[PDB]
């Protein structure tokens, strides 16, 4: 509606002190402003965005807004040159998608290895210590197998990568959740379950009851769990993660980031919200107070709260790990990899069979979410020689196993299909997109009557 | 969760005749609203989704209309197979919520029903209980009362009442009323007596017997 | 070619949790929603659960304090549990695909139904049933018409199988819907519609069968005075 502001924000982040930030808004402009937190907003967001009953303004981690910037929900925004400079580059790198500068970086995320005093004096300093810990302690450590967030670090610890990354681009075709080392990493995290040093049933919820009450010596988290943790009065400590076959854990570094609904008619409004008052030490001090926040993106309250040993703490495990890429396949990536790790928590597949399908699933399967009633574009590239006066074909699969409906052939009602043999890009234009449409799609080579698949395609349709 | 409404509650049609059935949702679901045909002990079948797509294989003769809030199914020409309970759902909303459903029945003629009672048996008296069951025995419409009298005095709260499904021969209903009563309780009493009243029956008939009288 | 089998726990006890498993043959989880819907004796459908193909799990909120439903793709089964049952959750309960292969949830109404299992929540034991004839006289005949029945009293749980004349008399019968007492035992009437005449020389035998407690009865209806 016009005239007002609604908020949607993380229920693990601090949604009182954004409420205050609300309040000191409110009363300078008269503008009332509703902040909510729902459950699974990272995929409820899309599905209410269009309509216009959606959130002006969203925080996620800068991951997701990728595919939110191609699917067009979210506005580019024109930070005056003087007010970037209040933001590290560094911050506003994480935010830039094909130039577009879609959000504002509000503050970093990176997990870190907690530890209780009470249960551990010394924290170890290598990952295969534990076992041997837990055998003393009997828990060692409790932290969420549920989200491949947390599970992450200790595969990606022996050098295992989501894209390549050469020359600022992303090569969205060396993908690596097979290799030498996730094999190795992910392992050891089932021989831990296996070995009942962990249970594959723990999630965020139970490790956050377990740690807070002196019954697990460690566990993994971010910056947001210190507020709850200080209340149980435990004494815990925040530390460097341990080091896997002697290389140092690699967590995903996150960027709490602040995006403006494409359809909203108070971007003017988010925009005086969100530089004139949500980045501000006034602003954030109070929002920090609720839950930290971590390594903040605004230098003058960086500068004081990168003194804090919890924050510096989390810069080090920050530095030793990656940014995560904002490109839209990083969605279908951490699926992929957190369906994988489930399985062998429980023992229903093999770490080699849970990593060779996560593999698969993330490599050219590119997922698609376009506006109903709007034009969606997709773009399968291809090896041009390899391919080389071979026709092209849009074919959608019916089943798992079964045939590929073939919609049009190169040389349909909705559907328009051009080759661009040259630079290696088949392109299918999908005019007034309606539900039913999704289906997991195929762009296929064709070459005598064989076809052979170019690039897997999920789309989805959003209720616009 | 949006609540679905549908109207009639049961309707009576014979075969060829053109019938409407109407789904009123609670709020806007767009035009995304199913409908289903369900027989007795058999699993719900989707015969319409998305308001208007018929699924593979229903006939043609079944059609789906409405969006938004107001919804309707019609069946052009009834045929025997398609009596039966539908319910139509939306999927518009988190939850699935069903509507009450339209029980689809065969228009006859009217009947009264045969009323017949019957004693306790002499095997159940020795057991410490006392059922006495009234029989209304192939009657339509389905509208029926059952009054039992107990030397004269009303009964409530102490009988039972079951009816039968629409026959598939003779197109008519059966009700069972059994009253239920200590043995002690029944061997204070003389007279048990089954009142019925029923639009095909011009009186209430009822029909009683004295205990131990045969 | 794609069929669901259910099996499961059917008869329960207050307080206790609800177990039913369904299983799926020949297509996987991925790319269909899967449901739970239950139907109350008498009552329409209620819609329990649903899992999206990307396994995300979403309940009916007035039953989300209480259902867990659950996947296992190694047997390709999925799993729907009750944690606090009660009297009220006593229903017919179905699993349902939809079929959309990774299509738009709108459409994924549910099309492929499994068999449904009854589920029986209640305190009482199980418990053989006694046939009582109900028998014709010349008070309870009218004209050339008799009506004779068997009553089946103090049953559980339902269902009970009941034929006359070992299935030879089928015409002109009426088993009536079992009525649940007071006292949390079933009962129902089997009645039947013979000539007058033939009475004192036909002989009229009603079968009972209740299967859960392997009880067989046959109780001949002759007249009584
Ligand atoms: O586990 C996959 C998700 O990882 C990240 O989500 C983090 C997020 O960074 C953090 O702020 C939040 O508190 O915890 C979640 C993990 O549960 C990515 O940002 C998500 O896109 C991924 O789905």
């Amino acid at each position: 509606e016009e005239g007002k502001l609604v908020i949607w924000i993380n229920g693990d982040k601090g949604y009182n002190g954004l409420a205050e930030v609300g309040k000191k808004f409110e009363k300078d402009t008269g503008i009332k402003v509703t902040v909510e937190h729902p459950d699974k907003l990272e995929e409820k967001f899309p599905q209410v965005a269009a309509t216009g009953d959606g959130p002006d303004i969203i925080f996620w981690a800068h991951d997701r807004f990728g595919g939110y910037a191609q699917s067009g929900l979210l506005a580019e925004i024109t930070p005056a040159a003087a007010f970037q400079d209040k933001l590290y580059p560094f911050t506003w790198d994480a935010v830039r998608y094909n130039g577009k500068l879609i959000a504002y970086p509000i503050a970093v995320e990176a997990l870190s290895l907690i530890y209780n005093k009470d249960l551990l004096p010394n924290p170890p300093k290598t990952w295969e210590e534990i076992p041997a810990l837990d055998k003393e302690l009997k828990s060692a450590l409790m932290f969420n197998l549920q989200e491949p967030y947390f599970t992450w670090p200790l595969i990606a610890a022996d050098g295992g990568y989501a894209f390549k990354y050469a020359a600022g681009k992303y090569d969205i075709k060396d993908v690596g959740v097979d290799n030498a080392g996730a094999k190795a990493g992910l392992t050891f995290l089932v021989d831990l379950i296996k070995n009942k040093h962990m249970n594959a049933d723990t999630d965020y919820s139970i490790a956050e009851h377990a740690f807070n009450h002196g019954e697990t010596a460690m566990t993994i988290n971010g910056p947001w769990a210190w507020s709850n943790i200080d209340t149980s009065a435990v004494n815990y400590g925040v530390t460097v993660l341990p080091t896997f076959k002697g290389q140092p854990s690699k967590p995903f570094v996150g960027v709490l980031s602040a995006g403006i609904n494409a359809a909203s008619p108070n971007k003017e409004l988010a925009k005086e919200f969100l530089e004139n008052y949500l980045l501000t030490d006034e602003g954030l001090e109070a929002v920090n107070k609720d839950k930290p926040l971590g390594a903040v993106a605004l230098k003058s309250y960086e500068e004081e709260l990168v003194k804090d040993p919890r924050v510096a703490a989390t810069m080090e495990n920050a530095q030793k790990g990656e940014i995560m890429p904002n490109i839209p396949q990083m969605s279908a990536f951490w699926y992929a990899v957190r369906t994988a790790v489930i399985n062998a928590a429980s023992g229903r597949q093999t770490v080699d069979a849970a990593l060779a399908a996560a593999q698969t699933n993330a490599h050219d399967t590119t997922v698609f979410q376009g506006v109903a009633g709007q034009s969606l574009q997709v773009s399968c590239p291809y090896d041009s020689m390899k391919h080389w006066g071979r026709r092209k074909a849009w074919c959608r699969q019916l089943g798992e196993k079964g045939p590929c409906q073939r919609v049009v052939s190169t040389h349909n009602g909705s559907t328009a299909i051009t080759d661009d043999t040259l630079g290696g890009t088949l392109t299918i234009t999908l005019r007034n997109l309606q539900p039913h449409d999704a289906g997991l799609y195929q762009c296929q080579s064709l070459h005598g009557s064989e076809a052979d698949t170019l690039r897997k395609v999920l789309v989805e349709v959003l209720a616009d | 969760d949006i609540q679905m409404t549908q109207s009639p509650s049961s309707l009576s049609a014979s075969v060829g005749d053109r019938v409407t059935i109407t789904c009123r949702a609670s709020q806007s679901i767009s035009s995304y609203l199913n409908w289903y045909q369900q027989k007795p002990g058999k699993a719900p079948k989707l015969l319409i989704y998305a308001a208007s797509s018929l699924q593979s294989g229903v006939p043609s003769r079944f059609s789906g209309s409405g969006s938004g809030t107001d919804f309707t199914l019609t069946i052009s020409s009834l045929q025997p197979e398609d009596f039966a309970t539908y319910y139509c759902q939306q999927s518009y909303s988190t939850p699935y919520t069903f509507g009450q459903g339209t029980k689809l029945e065969i228009k006859r003629t009217v009947a009264a029903p045969s009323v017949f009672i019957f004693p306790p048996s002499d095997e159940q008296l020795k057991s410490g209980t006392a059922s006495v069951v009234c029989l209304l025995n192939n009657f339509y419409p389905r509208e029926a009362k059952v009054q039992w009298k107990v030397d004269n005095a009303l009964q409530s709260g102490n009988s039972q009442e079951s009816v039968t499904e629409q026959d598939s021969k003779d197109s008519t209903y059966s009700l069972s009323s059994t009253l239920t009563l200590s043995k002690a309780d029944y061997e204070k009493h003389k007279v048990y007596a089954c009142e019925v009243t029923h639009q095909g029956l011009s009186s209430p008939v009822t029909k009683s017997f004295n205990r131990g009288e045969c | 070619q794609v069929q669901l089998q259910q099996w499961g726990a059917g008869l329960l006890k207050p307080s206790e949790t609800l177990s039913l498993t369904c299983a799926v043959y020949g297509v996987s989880f991925s790319g269909y929603h899967w449901y739970w819907i239950r139907q109350p004796p008498g009552k329409g459908l209620e819609w329990i659960g649903e899992i999206d193909n990307k396994g995300q799990t979403n309940y009916n909120p007035s039953l989300k304090s209480r259902v867990t439903i659950s996947v296992d793709t190694s047997k390709n089964q999925f799993s729907l549990k009750l944690s606090s049952v009660t009297a009220a959750d006593t229903a017919v309960y179905y699993c349902a695909r939809g079929g959309s292969y990774y299509g738009h949830p709108y459409l994924a109404a549910p099309d492929i139904w499994g068999q449904g299992t009854m589920v029986t929540v209640s305190s009482a034991s199980t418990k053989g049933p006694s046939v009582f004839p109900l028998a014709p006289s010349s008070k309870s005949t009218s004209g050339g018409t008799a009506a004779l029945g068997c009553l089946v009293k103090d049953y559980f749980p339902e269902p009970v199988t009941v034929s006359w004349n070992s299935g030879a008399l089928t015409s002109g019968v009426h088993t009536f819907p079992a009525v649940l007492q007071s006292s949390g035992l079933y009962s129902l009437s089997s009645v039947v519609t013979v000539p007058s005449s033939s009475l004192g020389t036909q002989t009229y035998i009603c079968n009972v069968n209740h299967k859960p407690s392997n009880t067989k009865v046959d109780k001949k209806v002759e007249p009584k005075s």
